């Protein structure tokens, strides 16, 4: 029971990819439309999400085997999983102490209330926080966190995927890497893997609810005009 | 048509 | 030779409209994506222009007779004239002393160089500055400035206009008001009116060049993604 | 189709 010189290369890649597309100082946030605490946080959070999508795309492109999919599959996967990858990667800034995402100073500490100022219900936010708390409680190794993001992105059960035999293959190889990594490198991690797969299940429902909330926003031009072309294109139903 | 996504995907 | 109780009501309306849609403190600019001095000013200037378009729409809706046009005509006029109304209204912030638009502090003082950081050529900017200098030299009364904006918007010679017999009527009434106002209220203004009409001619060419520059930008997704949904819709060729 | 313009024009 020892990782193969191919399983660790996959791990090397995903971890470097994450480092290349995730800044722990959050210094680009000053370039977003500033936060205001009628849907005052919408501009800021739309910018955040748009930016994060760009980052998720950069990451996805570095997932072993992703570049080889058809552009359609790459798109079909990004569109379906974008919000979930975003929810996953945000855990890095999320804080149990204050139950908010802490991206620096008074301005970039996002709490439940801030997101409601962006067209979301206090009600719909409960699960997201709960999910962040459960995910944070797992205390994932960077290897696992980064692996979980890649596995999520390569879910075959996404509307629009064509070659779902091949995405299933890439994801299984990834799942294997993670199971092996946990068994070999993660003491006390006997039941961790399954808790992680459970998280993917939680992501699907969170994705579902968001999609609904987002439709409501995107249908009112006064609100939709606050979005970005990227956000509108990624969360839009335009089908190709 | 996904102008931007296709662009960003290189 | 004395203005009619109807010509002054038109003047009252356009002047109040301008006051309602133009802030001389420029305090909303802090909500734009901040300026950076690869096309670093694009985000800021796109936000500025998007905001200004919103303001131009607010103004247009208060131009006597504009609300009565078909929604198509209103749109056809806004789309064609938007950039020109913007160029006209900016003269208020433009400064002969420094040949820049001065909207407050180091951050919001826009010079020729800043606009080039937004995908425009130093070459294409020459006329805009020249135009601002000529327009500023006219030292227009607020009544005239505001009148000139309304006349520009109701130009009948715009792609897409349907009822160009009726826009011509509204614009002529406006032109009359301005000619009368100048004759009666503007000492030393014998030759001013014609210089103002000449400015409309200058706007057409400036609109033309911008449209070209804008096409170049809007065709590269990496740049187009920096625009706003409003800008993209107003300067887009989508035809209806 | 001009969703936003039509909206903003009241
Ligand atoms: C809770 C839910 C199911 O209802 C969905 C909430 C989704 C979004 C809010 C939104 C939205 C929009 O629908 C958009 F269109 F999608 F935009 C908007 F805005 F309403 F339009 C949530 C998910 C993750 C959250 C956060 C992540 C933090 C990060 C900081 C840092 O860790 C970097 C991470 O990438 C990201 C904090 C803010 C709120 C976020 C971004
Ligand atoms: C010179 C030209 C013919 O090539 C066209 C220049 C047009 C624009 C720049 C642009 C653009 C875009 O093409 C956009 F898409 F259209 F956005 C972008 F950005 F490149 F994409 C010019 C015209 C008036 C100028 C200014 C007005 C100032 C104001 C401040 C204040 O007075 C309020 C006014 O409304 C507005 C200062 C900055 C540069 C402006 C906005």
């Amino acid at each position: 029971h020892m990782l193969s010189d191919e399983q660790m290369q996959i791990i090397n890649s995903l971890v470097e990819a994450h480092h290349k597309t995730y800044d722990d100082s959050y210094s680009d946030f000053v370039r977003f439309r500033p936060p205001v605490r009628r849907l005052s946080m919408l501009p800021h959070l739309a910018d955040l999400v748009s930016y994060s999508i760009q980052k998720v795309i950069g990451f996805a492109k570095m997932i072993p085997g992703f570049r080889d999919l058809t552009a359609e599959d790459q798109i079909a996967l990004l569109k379906s999983s974008a919000i979930e990858i975003i929810m996953l990667r945000s855990n890095q800034s999320f804080s149990l102490e204050d139950m908010s995402w802490s991206c620096g100073g008074p301005d970039f500490k996002y709490c439940i209330n801030d997101v409601t100022k962006a067209g979301h219900t206090l009600e719909l936010l409960e699960p997201l926080v709960k999910f962040q708390v459960g995910l944070k409680k797992l205390k994932l190794h960077e290897e696992e966190h980064v692996l979980l993001m890649a596995i999520c992105l390569l879910s075959p059960d996404r509307p629009g995927v064509q070659d779902h035999v091949r995405i299933e293959a890439l994801q299984d190889r990834l799942c294997d890497v993670l199971q092996a990594y946990i068994r070999i490198q993660h003491p006390g991690g006997r039941l961790l893997y399954a808790k992680m797969i459970q998280k993917l299940a939680d992501l699907r429902s969170l994705n579902e609810e968001h999609s609904k909330q987002y439709r409501s926003l995107s249908f009112q031009p006064e609100h939709s005009m606050q979005l970005t072309p990227l956000v509108l294109e990624v969360f839009g139903s335009e089908v190709s | 048509k996904h102008k931007i996504l296709h662009r960003l995907l290189q």
